């Protein structure tokens, strides 16, 4: 978890988004709010289909005492799973999202005993 | 007895549950240790379960 | 062993354990680190001195999707013998303990091929 990558999958092809990479590294550190203490990073970018891009980041968040840590995966996904943050994450071309962190069982019966 | 048959034909074409007549279940695949998670959740009989 | 039993002796009267039992068990809910996923169960309460109690509990854990359980008596056993616990729970009065559970020879053997 502490590793925080998520997978994002978008519907759009490999060559574009290299091609505007930075806008959408900038576009998804908007979505996150903006501000100087977090900075998207990728960690990978890979073709899925002919018009589907897999692409992993992760987000780095520094303290006021100018330490920098990953956010946590659950964390992070956790944010962009909120509904509105979903729906912006849409209108980038996102259609999906995945965290590396296999949940214990109790993290589990926690989810489903408050879905929302 | 009319009002009653009515009633429980809307219920069973319902997903609220209340003896829905398509309940079915499906197993899923996963891995220890997250089988203490799950954990049903609205209207889920635990004798069902 | 599923039945989680664990006793206790006080170096308390019995009217005493009895009289603040409330503060008494959330004193070892609180030494069980106060989560609401635990709830500390008392099964009896036996004179055995004057100024000697028994009290047999148990500990009820909840997992995420809202499934309950005891805690395995080898388990909370081994939790309320670890060093800084054992010092914890002497403050309450507590000056033995005892799970039921026989032991197996394998387990004997390896408690004392590592007794820490």
């Amino acid at each position: 978890d502490e590793d925080g990558l998520i997978s994002l999958i978008f519907n759009k092809k490999e060559s574009d988004i290299r091609g505007q990479q930075q806008q959408l590294v900038e576009s998804l550190h908007k979505v996150l709010g903006g501000h100087q203490t977090l900075t998207v990073n990728v960690e990978g970018v890979k073709t899925k289909a002919d018009n589907q891009t897999e692409v992993i980041i992760y987000v780095v968040e520094r303290s006021p005492n100018g330490t920098s840590r990953r956010v946590g995966a659950s964390a992070l996904f956790s944010y962009f799973e909120q509904a509105h943050i979903k729906a912006n994450m849409q209108s980038l071309g996102v259609t999906g999202a995945m965290a590396q962190t296999e949940l214990s069982p109790v993290q589990i019966k926690q989810l489903i005993q408050n879905p929302l | 007895p009319i009002p009653e048959q009515i009633k429980l034909i809307v219920d069973k074409w319902n997903p609220n549950h209340p003896n829905c007549a398509f309940k079915t279940y499906l197993y899923n695949k996963v891995d220890e240790h997250t089988v203490p998670l799950y954990g049903p959740g609205p209207n889920e009989d635990p004798k069902e379960w």
